[PDB]
């Protein structure tokens, strides 16, 4: 029937936060509250659009 | 002569009735020793509950702050 669109893999060609879980784990109260606006963004984005390719920026 | 012949004033007495101590504490006793140990152990249970709540609050809170870049 329908036809899929998928992006580019240049496009998740992006460098990552290459730590472990307990790394993150110690920083997650500070991460959580001076970061809270991007992440904040992203979440509500992925929550009102449900499709990971239009929630890549 | 010489024979087997009980002593000049005889065997001395020998308990032959029976004898029980009758020994523990009485039973209010141990009912209370029971109630007090049940209510301190209900109170340590209690903060330590508490505090293992507050604990799993923290580390909820924690993985909530973790999730966006997971």
């Amino acid at each position: 029937p329908g036809i899929v669109e998928l992006p580019s893999l240049e496009d998740l060609k992006v460098q990552e936060v290459k730590v472990s879980s307990s790394v993150l784990k110690a920083a997650a109260h500070h991460y959580g509250a001076q970061c809270d606006k991007p992440n904040k963004e992203f979440m509500l984005c992925r929550w009102e659009e449900k499709d990971p390719r239009r929630c890549l920026e | 002569v010489k024979q087997d012949m009980p002593p000049v004033g005889g065997y001395g007495p020998i308990d032959y009735k029976r004898n029980l101590p009758r020994r523990g504490l009485s039973g209010y006793s141990m009912f209370a020793v029971g109630i007090g140990a049940l209510l301190f152990g209900y109170w340590s249970m209690m903060r330590w509950n508490r505090e293992r709540r507050r604990l799993q609050i923290e580390d909820f809170e924690a993985r909530i702050a973790l999730m966006p870049l997971l």
